[PDB]
């Protein structure tokens, strides 16, 4: 980006900060665990039994 | 009234829609399990759009 | 002659500091009573009465 | 081990998918027929996406 900006010839350049973006360890936060408002459901058919 | 953990009000999303110029099919699987009773007076389509 | 009923969001009731009410996965948001929601945070369509 | 026709892994596809801004539902029908057994430790979702 920049590291110092005085006149149009007299500037300097530093590389941007390294930013790694990937998924979490063990895929934490992919799946709504312990969110009561939207829970998953394992049930048989005749499914009145979450 | 039962004591066991049972959902009180159920949302169900369409299985297989169809969209064209004139109409908009939606197809639901209202899956009333055992030990459950529904009156269809409580049924309504909750339409969201623009 | 009340006029400040329209300014509540949440009602979280907990019995013995461990047991919620009504519990048992009754509501669509079972842990509390979500009274009003801004419509931008509604993408799932849990709003009555327009 | 039996000598009859019987699959090792069972690719099962969702019944009913919801997609909105916040989340993504799928709903599956695991059909564990008679004379077969499954341990749910072997279960894992197989996500494809961009």
């Amino acid at each position: 980006h920049f590291a110092d900006f005085v006149d149009d010839r007299r500037a300097t350049a530093a590389g941007n900060r390294p930013n790694y973006i990937g998924f979490r360890d063990n895929f934490i936060g992919m799946m709504y665990y312990n969110s009561g408002s939207n829970t998953g459901s394992f049930s048989s058919q005749t499914q009145q039994l979450n | 009234t039962t004591d066991r953990s049972q959902k009180l009000q159920l949302r169900v999303v369409p299985i297989q829609t169809e969209d064209n110029v004139n109409y908009y099919k939606a197809r639901f699987t209202l899956n009333v399990g055992d030990n459950r009773l529904v009156d269809l007076g409580s049924s309504y389509f909750d339409i969201k759009g623009t | 002659t009340f006029y400040l009923s329209h300014t509540f969001q949440r009602c979280s009731i907990q019995w013995d500091s461990s047991v919620p009410w009504p519990g048992n996965d009754r509501m669509l948001t079972p842990n509390w009573f979500e009274i009003k929601r801004p419509i931008n945070q509604d993408a799932e369509g849990n709003d009555t009465m327009q």
